RNA sequence: AAACUCCAUAUAUAUAAUUUUAAUUAUAUAUAAUUUUAUAUUAUUUAUUAAUAUAAAGAAAGGAAUUAAGACAAAUCAUAAUG
């Protein structure tokens, strides 16, 4: 499945609603998500050692 | 209970006192009244029957089966109005319903703004005042069924505030084209998106985007260049707030797919200077803007 | 100080928030009183379970959203709480269950115990086809009169006479009662079986413990078959 | 219960959030103060039809809740 | 649409100065069932379940009306009506 973009950018899409005025009131989650950014890299990571042996 | 004439004469009219006196001399005080469970003679509410109700009683002077006046003594000589208006407030408006006093003052934009606010929480004022709607495709489609060809109206519209926010909406209705446009206007507001704009007038660089069979080649333009693009792209740029743009469409020139392709290109094919700088850890300078700075 | 609008029920986002909230309240009681023993007279099948009807519960349990299986789940928990030992039950359980008990107390029944009249006679009416019969049963020695005439005179068919005797044969009281039967309408078969039905209904006053045997024999059931206009 | 939140354990009705007015409009809302105590103020029919959207959704089994 | 219903059936109340007598009746109103309950067995998706039997309770066992669409350009210009 394609790497989704819209689930991790709710803060940025919401911020456009507030700046334009389409959304009058800031949501309660808005401040919490802004202070705790989601991880949005979704990359494959190399590994150089077998942790067991 | 039997009451003295004095008491009864302070509540009931004199004309009715004789009847009350005769009834209190014929019905013994120890009468045990029984309730009839076959025939309901009296009304379901209490009533002394001393006053004639203007609505629930027969109108005095009107002819009817139980009219007591002689046929030459009726007093209804005007027949242009309803004789017995409704009682009380004068209406039977169901609780929770409003009198349709004004019709045609309803605005499809205001109907979209009210419904969307209740369904999604968007501000009605912004929709009814800040947004501009432009139909892009309006055609009739048909489905072949056993009963016969069923026609439907298809409407593709674009909405935007001319300040970066633009949305595309589609709507279908078997009844009329106006209903299809209302649904498309409703859908477009729900799909509103922000598009990056360089200096709030144009796009960042050039875009070569493929949306299905549509090949879109969009080039950024100098200030005052204007919109020199396919007519479908022109309308979207107007709503989105793009003022300067050049470009060509190759292969498929289907209006519907050009509009969707353009919206997709403006979001998925652009990168702001700020986003490029942060990703690369470099400073990007607009030479033209620096040349006119202090 | 600042005020906000929030869903009333914790189950707001469920399919039937009203039913789920009620089930949760009952489930809490069944958890808090898990240890309380249940009635051992439940084996004796205590005849107490006046629970509200599915339609009545739909007023409080989501209306159209209410599903039959959801109503079945409410009854399984209402009965389990109800079947807790009466001595060891508490107010909390009874209060919660009170809201689910059907209410038909404002009105009363219309049935008055049947008793023998001033002359020791049990009077019952019976109907079969177009015939009707009013019988007077008294304690006696087996004497029968039909419309003032001897049984063999009025009813020529022995099968009709045997039908009249059958209810008395079931309770083995053929020689213990005198019957004065009066009948009108229909024919011999309708009248004989209308008398049969009326004797069975009149014999219950003398010993109400034999009603079950009369019902099982089929003599207390009114035959509904009548001539039907062809359609 | 311990977060003064909400839960759904039986079935997520498709459209609960996007079609909230046709699914959740009939259910009752309430006004509460900063202490989460019911204010008891009667709500206008306008306030009782507005979508009440969750601020945060926690999903235990996302593979079955696409 | 089903149904709700109306009819039939069972019962209750009211009415009849029981010679308009059929009071074993007449006809108004209301009630009742789409029956219910437990028990063993057999299957199950085994559960807050079905198919059976069994005991218990009950008078309780039957009908109705109407239409949603479309076809036969089926009958009727002689039931009447129109070009
Ligand atoms: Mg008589």
């Amino acid at each position: 499945m394609k790497i989704q973009t819209n689930a991790v950018n709710v803060l940025q899409r919401t911020s456009a609603y507030l700046k334009s005025g389409l959304l009058k009131e800031t949501p309660a989650w808005y401040n919490v998500v802004a202070s705790i950014p989601p991880s949005t890299k979704f990359t494959r990571e190399p590994r150089f050692k077998n942790p067991s042996n | 209970q039997h009451y003295d004439e004095s008491l009864l004469s302070r509540y009931y009219p004199e004309s009715l006192l004789k009847s009350i006196k005769l009834a209190q001399q014929t019905i013994p005080e120890d009468t045990k009244f029984r309730v009839s469970r076959n025939v309901e003679f009296a009304p379901p509410y209490l009533d002394d029957f001393t006053k004639i109700h203007p609505f629930w009683d027969y109108k005095p002077g009107m002819p009817h089966l139980h009219a007591q006046e002689e046929n030459n003594n009726f007093s209804i000589f005007r027949w242009d109005q309803v004789q017995q208006p409704l009682p009380g407030e004068g209406n039977i408006l169901p609780p929770g319903v409003s009198l349709p006093n004004d019709g045609g003052r309803k605005s499809k934009s205001a109907d979209v703004a009210a419904g969307l606010h209740k369904q999604t929480g968007v501000d009605p004022d912004y929709i009814t005042r800040k947004l501009t709607m432009k139909p892009l495709v309006m055609k009739r489609v048909s489905n072949q069924t056993g009963k016969g060809k069923i026609a439907s109206f298809y409407a593709l519209v674009v909405v935007g505030d001319k300040n970066g926010m633009v949305g595309l909406g589609e709507g279908k209705s078997r009844e009329e084209m106006s209903k299809a446009i209302f649904k498309a206007h409703w859908d477009a507001v729900r799909n509103l998106k922000e598009i990056p704009r360089y200096e709030n007038r144009t796009i960042y660089g050039d875009i070569d985007f493929r949306y299905h069979g549509v090949k879109l080649h969009l080039r950024s333009a100098k200030p005052g260049f204007g919109l020199r693009v396919n007519h479908v792209i022109f309308e979207i740029c107007e709503c989105a707030g793009i003022k300067d743009l050049s470009g060509k469409v190759y292969k498929s020139r289907n209006d519907m797919n050009i509009a969707k392709g353009t919206i997709e290109a403006f979001t998925k094919a652009q990168k702001t200077l700020d986003e490029v700088a942060l990703g690369r850890g470099k400073k990007l300078v607009d030479v033209r803007k620096v040349y006119y700075s202090s | 100080l600042p005020r906000r609008i929030v869903p009333k029920l914790a189950t707001f986002y469920s399919a039937n928030p009203n039913h789920e909230d009620r089930i949760n309240r009952l489930e809490r009681l069944l958890r808090k009183y898990i240890k309380l023993p249940s009635q051992n007279n439940n084996e004796a099948q205590q005849t107490k379970a006046p629970w509200i009807s599915f339609d009545e519960y739909a007023l409080i349990g989501g209306g159209t959203k209410l599903k039959p299986t959801q109503y079945t789940q409410l009854l399984y928990m209402l009965n389990k709480l109800h079947n807790i030992d009466p001595q060891l039950t508490n107010d909390e359980i009874t209060s919660e269950l009170s809201q689910y008990y059907k209410k038909s107390s404002m009105l009363s029944n219309n049935i008055k115990i049947k008793t023998l009249d001033e002359f020791g006679r049990s009077i019952a009416v019976g109907k079969r086809k177009s015939s009707t019969a009013k019988v007077f049963v008294v304690r006696g020695t087996g004497e029968i009169l039909v419309n003032g005439r001897q049984l063999n005179d009025y009813f020529l068919k022995m099968k009709d006479r045997e039908s009249i005797m059958y209810p008395l044969q079931v309770i083995e009281s053929v020689g213990k009662y005198n019957i004065f039967a009066t009948t009108s309408g229909g024919g011999p078969t309708g009248q004989a079986e209308s008398i049969m039905h009326a004797i069975a209904k009149a014999l219950v006053v003398f010993n109400p413990l034999l009603k079950s045997r009369l019902h099982k024999a089929g003599v207390l059931t009114r035959d509904y078959r009548h001539v039907e206009r062809k359609k | 219960k311990k977060t003064h939140g909400y839960y759904v354990s039986t079935r997520w009705i498709p459209g609960t959030l996007t079609n909230s007015t046709e699914i959740s409009g009939i259910w009752e809302k309430q006004e509460i103060d900063s202490n989460d105590n019911p204010t008891e103020r009667a709500l206008s029919p306008n306030e009782t039809s507005k979508q009440v959207k969750p601020d945060l959704l926690v999903v235990l089994n996302p593979t079955e809740n696409r």
